[PDB]
């Protein structure tokens, strides 16, 4: 009754959908709504039934059968894989979007809704692969106007925001302001939060952890029930926590310097003592590996240790030139387009 | 039944495939009455020659908290997990001081020691540019003499070549080098001017 | 609230530190003798610390102690106050929601209650707190208001203090503001201000909380609705000096030095000078003189006035501030002459400067490879900034 | 034109033109700044000012362009309400 009756109804509905999908190929159309709604409901229904392997494990090989049979012409075949991949995500796994992406029936035709669904999964894959640099760039940009990118649950906007926040924190990047009244104060807060996370807090690490573990598993939520789903969440949380902790330590080493990029040995040693309670040759050894691509080990007798980190690209005047090349091209491009709208 | 033999062979003959292992782990996640200690330990002990890799993250996702907790299921998995973290974070010295060889799986892998060293060398080659011969040896537990006889090759990327320095600084191995990952033709001064004049005129 | 003028003189004159010999005609108008315990006695403790001690203090102690053992035995007409005195549980209970008044009256209660001091002081505060909330009571606006002031005064033992801190910013600020037609006049404002200062900054006395330096900064000041007219009238030199010290100790609101500078000048109407000089030179900005002044002032005062307590922090903040300004622009300046002044070997000084830089109040790198501190540009990138602003 | 000053060091007190002062407290307070258009990299050790104003006229030109942009921006804000 209440929650439980609705669960049975969803499980029934999904089983009937899989039966129809296996039988036919024209039981869906190329309307953006149907493919998105089916995916969201399927992901929700798998997650809800966890923890209770007896349902999900019976559902998944029948979802597989429907997946391996092609849809009708259009992106409908891709849509069936996107459902199957979504079911896999809720059942734990996040490395198989690579297999899905490479599939030879999804490079034949690509129409924008199925790209978005694939990209969502691929973004989780990139996070697991620790491709912080690539993920953050894509996520930082807003969604491109095509046909759709959400429809039925618009919590997808928050989902995208959450993933960008995690990728930026990992990669050594952040927002800048350009919006409303709120965004100044918000930006300042974000910067502070990142700094605190690196070097101290406790509470920031807790907040970061709670947001992050959320994305490894993917969301839509289970809908917490006392018994079963609790145990589910506990197992998941511990596994993710240990990994995120290890990543946090690497970030902290990569964030401290003697306010120079070509630090003297003594400055490095002081930074190592502040970072951890060990001698600063033991931790120098750990820093030269948990801070990537450093010439520091070779600087030996030299004492010119370097430890480096990324800096903003070509400088000062070049940044102005890049803007003005864009401006030149835009003036021409806009002129031609304005003429074209009245000449054809 | 096939997958289990493939894990044993992956130790025993020094083979690896991520997708087979990922499937086996995906079977374990879905049905948690299937897992066997030795096979899972084998998967973990084959992630240790494969570092640096996201293989470890894939294992973390697909094996429940209870299973990777050592006293709950009474398996060596947590002990392995600690060793894995020590290898991955470059804490090679710590790994060596808690080293064992009395487990059945290391015995039933010939050349276990060399495979672990290969994993360490992969981590060094990716995240360091230039390493001293002695420093490199201290990561691997090996004598620097025997290390030289392995490292010296005519392709640096297959085995880091000597860059001998008489007196002064210690002899290093090349390995990667200045501006092999910093810069992408950014931050030298701009060559824009020639382009800028041409397109406005 | 409020009052008293002789008491006020005793107060501020001691704080200023010129002398004590002062009277304090008293007692007036805490009460006679009612809560707590006594105001005069608190002043006496401060006096004793300043400079030994004298006849008034002895008199005050006697007054505090008795009237009277017999009266003490007599008090209470029933039917709580007990477990030492109060009924802690009852105090908690009288909010949630209890608000519609059993019997009616606590008129006889007041008569029984009034006694006092002894001082006894934590218990006395607790009892007062219990009386305050009934809530419906009857009796009274003004009597209750006086009671609120007493709670604020003492005890400053921290659970009472944190409670009183919340009460001051909800109650007292509102009370001062009009409407009600027309209250509270100059004396009340001055008295309230004095009590707040005593309760936390650090006179000698006692102060600091966590953190309410902030509270002091917030109230005397802040423009919605304003006064600062009250502070000026009629002639609070000691208060101004204390405010300067507080600003340095805090070390920011946002606006910090500028606000302080404006407040300070107020050129000669009453103007006390040792703290004032440190702040006024620093904000203006001369760097030689300021640096010298800060040790001299620190050593000179102290003086009396121990607590000590906060002033170690003040010294550190001040040194950091002078240096941060000195770096900023300016050079592209070194570093050995910085190290020598602040006084230990070069590396400790370098790391100290690096800590100023690491706060994102400056863009700088330090070369320890030539002992030069180098600042960015950033203050100034001119054309580029404009392009960004437009787009 | 357009600066430089402290020409030299000691002369700066001497010709401007009362002898010889606090020196540093008077000279620093008069020069300081930083508000408005930039001065200084000031080195007090050698008592030499390395202004590097960048620039007088260009700043004014940029100010005119900013001023023109704000009118147009506001004008077009009202049009999109309408």
């Amino acid at each position: 009754w209440l929650l439980w009756d609705i669960f049975d109804e969803f499980l029934f509905q999904m089983t009937v959908v899989y039966q129809k999908r296996f039988t036919g190929r024209v039981g869906w159309s190329v309307n953006e709504g149907m493919q998105l709604m089916e995916r969201v409901v399927a992901e929700s229904g798998i997650e809800e039934a966890i923890q209770s392997e007896n349902l999900d494990e019976i559902t998944k090989p029948g979802a597989r059968h429907a997946q391996w049979m092609c849809g009708f012409f259009g992106i409908v075949t891709i849509a069936k894989v996107n459902v199957l991949l979504g079911d896999y995500m809720g059942a734990l796994s996040a490395l198989k979007p690579l297999d899905v992406y490479g599939r030879g029936r999804q490079i034949l035709l690509v129409v924008a809704p199925a790209y978005v669904s694939l990209l969502y999964h691929m973004g989780f894959s990139y996070l697991m692969l620790r491709r912080y640099a690539d993920a953050s760039r894509v996520f930082r940009l807003s969604l491109t106007t095509k046909v759709s990118s959400r429809k039925f649950s618009e919590k997808m906007q928050f989902d995208c925001a959450y993933m960008h926040v995690i990728s930026c924190i990992l990669g050594g990047m952040q927002p800048d302001n350009l919006s409303w009244l709120v965004e100044p104060r918000k930006l300042s807060g974000f910067e502070d939060e990142k700094e605190l996370l690196s070097a101290g807090d406790e509470e920031r690490f807790r907040e970061v952890f709670d947001r992050c573990s959320p994305k490894f598993l993917a969301i839509p939520p289970i809908t917490t029930i006392m018994y079963k789903g609790t145990d589910g969440k506990e197992l998941q949380a511990r596994l993710f926590r240990r990994a995120v902790k290890q990543q946090e330590d690497i970030i902290k080493l990569r964030g401290f310097f003697g306010v120079y990029q070509t630090t003297t040995t003594e400055l490095v040693k002081t930074v190592l003592d502040v970072d951890d309670g060990h001698v600063p040759l033991f931790a120098m050894r750990l820093r030269s590996r948990q801070l990537v691509h450093d010439g520091s080990s070779a600087d030996l007798l030299s004492g010119s240790y370097a430890v480096r980190s990324a800096i903003d690209y070509t400088v000062k005047g070049e940044n102005i030139d890049v803007v003005q090349k864009s401006s030149y091209r835009t003036t021409e491009s806009k002129y031609f387009m304005r003429i074209n709208n009245l000449r054809r | 039944r096939d997958l289990a033999k493939e894990v044993d062979e992956a130790l025993k003959q020094d083979k690896y495939d991520i997708q087979l292992f990922l499937r086996f782990l995906k079977s374990y996640v879905m049905a948690g009455t299937q897992p066997d200690k030795r096979l899972l330990l084998g998967i973990l002990l084959q992630t240790l020659p494969r570092f640096h890799s996201n293989d470890f993250l894939a294992c973390i996702s697909l094996v429940p908290g209870h299973v990777q907790d050592a006293p709950y299921v009474e398996k060596e998995l947590g002990t392995i997990y600690d060793l894995e973290n020590y290898l991955s974070c470059g804490r090679f010295v710590q790994f060596w001081e808690v080293w064992n060889q009395s487990k059945s799986l290391p015995a039933a892998s010939p050349s276990f020691e060399s495979q672990v060293r290969a994993g360490i060398l992969i981590v060094v080659s990716s995240t360091l540019e230039k390493v001293p011969v002695a420093k490199m040896a201290a990561y691997l537990g090996v004598n620097p003499d025997q290390l030289q006889s392995t490292l010296t090759e005519a392709a640096s990327i297959a085995g880091e070549a000597v860059s001998i320095v008489s007196c002064d600084t210690e002899t290093v191995t090349f390995a990667k080098s200045i501006f092999n990952a910093p810069e992408s033709d950014s931050n030298q001064q701009p060559l824009r001017f020639s382009d800028i004049v041409s397109i406005v005129s | 609230l409020d009052k008293h003028l002789a008491l006020g003189l005793l107060y501020f004159y001691d704080e200023q530190g010129l002398d004590v010999a002062d009277a304090l005609r008293a007692v007036q108008a805490t009460t006679a003798l009612t809560a707590e315990g006594e105001v005069s006695v608190e002043q006496e403790r401060k006096i004793k610390e300043t400079a030994q001690r004298a006849r008034p203090a002895l008199d005050e102690f006697f007054e505090k102690s008795e009237t009277e053992n017999s009266t003490y035995q007599f008090k209470l007409t029933g039917s709580e106050i007990d477990a030492l005195r109060s009924n802690r549980e009852l105090s908690r209970d009288v909010l949630e929601a209890k608000g519609i008044t059993s019997n009616v009256m606590k008129a006889v209660m007041e008569l029984a209650y009034l006694y006092y001091d002894a001082a006894r002081y934590t218990d006395a505060s607790e009892l007062l707190s219990l009386c305050q909330c009934v809530v419906g009571y009857e009796i009274d606006q003004r009597t209750l208001l006086w009671g609120k002031l007493v709670s604020d005064m003492c005890t400053c033992n921290w659970p009472s203090a944190i409670a009183a801190a919340e009460k001051i910013r909800r109650q007292q600020n509102a009370d001062v503001f009009e409407e009600d037609i027309f209250r509270v006049a100059n004396t009340t404002t001055t008295r309230e201000r004095a009590w707040l200062l005593h309760w936390v900054l650090f006179p000698f006395f006692k102060g600091g909380n966590q953190y309410s330096t902030h509270l002091l900064n917030f109230v005397f000041d802040i423009k919605t609705n304003f006064v600062y007219q009250s502070v000026v009238e009629t002639v609070c030199p000691h208060y101004l000096r204390y405010i300067c010290a507080a600003a340095i100790l805090n070390k920011q609101r946002r606006s910090a030095l500028r606000s302080a500078a404006a407040m300070v000048l107020n050129v000669y109407e009453y103007s006390d000078p040792i703290t004032q000089l440190v702040n006024a030179i620093v904000n203006r900005q001369s760097f030689e003189d300021a640096l010298a002044l800060l040790p001299e002032v620190k050593s000179t005062a102290l003086g009396d006035y121990f607590l000590i307590l906060h002033a170690n922090e003040i010294l550190e903040n001040a040194r950091r501030l002078i240096f941060a300004r000195y770096m900023m622009t300016h050079g592209v300046v070194s570093i050995p002459y910085v190290a020598e002044k602040l006084g230990t070997r070069t590396a400790d000084a370098e790391v100290w400067l690096a800590n100023l830089i690491s706060e994102t109040k400056q863009r700088a790198k330090i070369d320890s490879v030539s002992e030069q501190m180098i600042v960015g540009s950033q203050a100034r990138s001119v054309h580029q900034t404009v392009l960004d602003k437009l787009e | 034109r357009c600066n430089f000053a402290t020409i030299s060091v000691d002369l700066m007190m001497k010709k401007y033109g009362l002898n010889e002062n606090e020196v540093k407290c008077i000279i620093n307070d008069i020069i300081s700044e930083s508000n408005s258009s930039l001065i200084a990299f000031w080195d007090r050790e050698d008592k030499y000012l390395h202004v590097d104003r960048s620039n007088t006229s260009r700043l004014q030109y940029l100010v005119e362009g900013i001023a023109e942009s704000v009118v147009e921006v506001a004008q077009y804000s009202e049009r999109r309400v309408r």
